[PDB]
């Protein structure tokens, strides 16, 4: 993963300030999901780069997107607005399930999407997605890291909770390891090989504890991996000063990563900053959203082929 | 580069405590409300004595223009809010219907809607080209100390002696969230930021906070003036550097920087509590208002 070929760009359709802000490939072949600056969700073909729906999901940007595995369903989260985050079914007819009002940050369980875990703050609250009971609340102010940029998430197996840097045991829903503060903003993930844990720079041992790594270049990156977890990508955030002028959450450059012994593999900078990125499932293909400027905002879908 | 407010005008003439003042959305003119029944005009660069407005019986505890600068809407201790023809002051409306003082009172960006906080503890949402009550709002089990309007006009903040903060849907009056901080102080004055994300929000112990509102979290918090007693209406300031400035119950007016919490500059010189100050929408200028053993407006310039 250190070759990336152009193989369409598209920009929002009647905009004159294409206001893509992340996207995510559907489980339908040659199409990608796109929420929009301004509530919206949109479908379109990768390839043609026609608009084949769009919803108005929240009235605030869309943030984060996760398409569920089998087609059925779909997470948003927004910025501002009720709800924070909701979730869509999918199946022939765009209409809501659910809707997690305070969670800033919602994302399905890994193993099988039988639950929703959402963030709020340094809390993490686990969702069922049949019902919408709040199975747990995950947090703990002895333990907690207060991580400005917090996203609780599940491991492969479902069986451990992350949130706010603390490891917890579902079943018990106790904390069992809580891994120093090291930054400011990111809590980590949990690897998709389930043996080790990233956060941020550090690369500790699911089962020791240990630190495995040091990978300076991830420092405050967002990362996602291909689909089989061996190329990883990172992203790095930018920035909190001044008031609003619809700031891209990323710089204008990436990272590929061996996602097995962390040695770099290549720096991309496609000159432009860049809003969400996406990789498919099937491994042929990384979509990103890359900000070309106005007088403020105007994004296009460039979707290239790993190389 | 830290600000240099140098007093430029200062204008006498309101017969009792004078309790809100406000730059036009020209920033031509700056508007005055007093507990004297009064509404007055005066030069926003310059400070000169322009017309003044009548009718209201009772006292008025603030002033809000529209996006055209060409009405206010007055709220009276009287339970009134009247709209008026700036050109004229001929009373385009007299909005009726609170059932107790009307403190805080504002429209949205398009000119067209009035927002009114009341001692009745409820808040209200007005017809502005006709003066009809569309919306009571049961907000808050107290009086309800500040009403205001995001960039577009779908939310609605307020405050609350209750030390409830509150956010309104208001196409639909749905109450969307509900802040509060882990103890209960009352809140005395809040608005939006200028770029909607956030809001300003003054508490009586001595407290001004800067919230995230979707999020639920305290992003900043300036203190060290006085506020215990009184509603002071504070401000953001966004043309030179990024300031945060309030009166206070020490006479004095207190500036801190907006993303460092620090005590960026001090202006003495008024009598009593300064109650009011807004902030002009283009030029560094800052305005100044106190109660009854001042009854003066005070113009602070500064180069940033």
């Amino acid at each position: 993963a250190s070759a990336f070929r152009p193989i369409s760009v598209f920009r929002e359709a009647n905009e004159d300030e294409s206001g893509f802000t992340c996207c995510a490939f559907s489980a339908r072949e040659r199409f990608l999901m796109l929420g929009t600056c301004t509530g919206q969700l949109k479908l379109y073909n990768v390839f043609s780069g026609q608009e084949e729906a769009s919803y108005n999901c929240h009235n605030s940007a869309i943030t984060h997107l996760e398409p569920s595995r089998d087609g059925s369903l779909l997470l948003t989260s927004a910025t501002w607005s009720q709800p924070l985050s909701a979730l869509w079914g999918m199946k022939s007819v765009f209409d809501m399930k659910h809707s997690f009002t305070e969670d800033h940050y919602v994302e399905f369980s890994k193993h099988s999407q039988d639950r929703v875990i959402g963030t709020k703050g340094d809390i993490a609250h686990i969702y069922d997605i049949q019902t919408g009971n709040k199975l747990l609340t995950l947090f703990n102010p002895d333990l907690a890291n207060n991580y400005k940029r917090n996203c609780a998430t599940f491991n492969p197996t479902d069986d451990l909770v992350l949130n706010d840097g603390v490891l917890w045991d579902v079943r018990s829903a106790q904390a069992i390891h809580k891994f120093d503060k090291f930054n400011m903003n990111i809590s980590g993930v949990f690897h998709p090989n389930g043996l080790e844990v990233i956060i941020n720079t550090e690369i500790w041992d699911l089962r020791t504890f240990h630190l495995l790594h040091t990978v300076p270049a991830l420092d405050q990156c967002r990362v996602v991996f291909n689909h089989t977890g061996t190329v990883m990508y990172g992203a790095m955030l930018q920035a909190d000063l001044m008031e609003e002028r619809m700031k891209s959450p990323f710089g204008s450059s990436f990272r590929t990563f061996n996602a097995t012994d962390y040695k770099p593999i290549a720096t991309i900078d496609v000159k432009r900053n860049i809003f969400d990125l996406c990789t498919d499932t099937k491994d042929c293909y990384l979509a990103v959203i890359e900000n070309q400027g106005s007088m403020n905002m105007d994004t296009v879908c460039r979707l290239y082929e790993v190389g | 580069v830290k600000p240099n407010y140098a007093l430029k005008f200062t204008l006498a003439g309101h017969t009792k405590a004078v309790s809100s003042v406000k730059f036009s959305p020209n920033g031509e003119w700056l508007a005055s409300s007093s507990a004297d029944k009064l509404i007055k005009i005066w030069g926003a660069y310059d400070g000169k004595f322009e017309k003044t407005i009548s009718g209201h019986k009772l006292g008025i505890s603030d002033v809000a223009w529209s996006s055209d600068s060409n009405l206010l809407v007055s709220a009276s201790d009287d339970k009134t809010l009247k709209i008026w023809d700036v050109s004229s002051g001929k009373c385009l409306k007299t909005l009726k219907g609170h059932s107790n003082y009307v403190f805080c009172c504002n429209f949205n960006p398009q000119s067209n809607l009035i927002v009114s906080g009341s001692f009745d503890e409820s808040v209200r949402i007005w017809d502005v080209k006709t003066g009809k009550c569309l919306k009571t709002l049961p907000a808050h089990s107290d009086p309800v100390s500040a009403v205001h309007f995001n960039r577009d006009g779908s939310l609605i903040v307020s405050s609350s002696y209750d030390g409830l903060c509150r956010i309104w849907d208001t196409a639909s009056g749905q109450c969307l969230k509900t802040l509060i901080d882990d103890d209960n102080p009352p809140v005395s004055f809040v608005k939006f930021s200028p770029n909607g994300k956030y809001i300003l929000a003054a508490t009586l112990d001595n407290t001004l906070k800067l919230w995230d509102y979707s999020k639920g979290k305290c992003l900043k918090t300036y203190t060290g003036h006085k506020n215990e007693k009184y509603c002071i209406f504070a401000n953001f300031s966004v043309t030179g550097g990024k300031w945060i400035v309030s009166g206070s119950e020490d006479n004095l007016v207190y500036i801190w920087n907006l993303q460092t919490k620090e005590i960026v500059q001090k202006l003495q010189g008024h009598t009593d509590v300064v109650i009011s100050t807004a902030c002009h929408p283009t030029e560094n200028i800052i305005a100044s208002a106190a109660l009854e053993n001042d009854k003066t407006i005070k113009l602070w310039k500064s180069d940033c």
